[PDB]
């Protein structure tokens, strides 16, 4: 899910998420049996990452850790 | 007559496959889901074991039941 | 119900082959920007609700209605 949503929004190689962050997205932002809501939340992270890139810039990976999740 | 000569009457593509190649192709599109993949591999085992014989060939009929987001 | 026929047109992964009963061909509706409107979620079926991304529009306060009435 996350490689697809990163590739599909042009932010490939510029942003990355950790495992603690994915676990927090599953436990606190989703109540489902399937997996579509998780895909929508990770897609939201990628869109906002593109928005932040297009007005500033950085170099290398920005790593989103588990305490950066409420920012996005 | 144009409908009657264009539906396929006895024209088929092969059914005896390498098992492990099918296993690797199934495992690169979906995570988990062991019951469905084992059903497919048991079908191909029966197809390999029966190719010399002359018995009734009958393809399966399945229903996949589940919640709204799982990979049906 | 036409709610069960809307599952084919609003499917995010599959609506690039939407088949009408008049035209017997697959038609691609995947560049269309669908916007839908409701005032409660409860009378939408669960598989149809699971396809859409939900944005809530909460209702205006008094300081907002003040500015809407002055400026618009």
């Amino acid at each position: 899910l996350w490689p697809k949503q990163v590739r599909e929004s042009g932010m490939e190689g510029r942003i990355e998420v950790t495992d603690a962050a994915i676990l927090r997205v599953i436990s606190e932002y989703t109540r489902e049996a399937g997996v579509r809501g998780l895909e929508r939340e990770l897609g939201k992270i990628a869109r906002k990452g593109a928005k932040f890139w297009l007005e500033g810039a950085w170099e290398g990976l920005r790593t989103i850790d588990a305490s950066d999740i409420p920012t996005y | 007559l144009d409908w009657l000569t264009e539906v396929p009457w006895s024209k088929a593509d092969p059914e005896v496959l390498d098992i492990n190649h099918t296993r690797q192709v199934l495992d690169e599109d979906h995570y988990g889901l062991k019951d469905v993949k084992e059903r497919i591999l048991e079908y191909l085992a029966v197809r390999q074991l029966t190719q010399g014989l002359d018995v009734r060939n009958k393809a399966p009929i399945l229903v996949l039941v589940g919640p709204p987001g799982v990979g049906k | 119900d036409p709610a069960s026929a809307m599952l084919e047109v609003l499917d995010p992964e599959q609506n690039n082959t939407f088949t009408d009963h008049y035209l017997d061909v697959p038609y691609d509706l995947s560049k269309v920007f669908f916007i839908t409107t409701a005032n409660t979620l409860q009378t939408i079926p669960r598989p149809l609700l699971d396809r859409m991304e939900v944005i809530e529009i909460p209702g205006y306060t008094n300081m907002e209605k003040q500015a809407i009435a002055r400026q618009y």
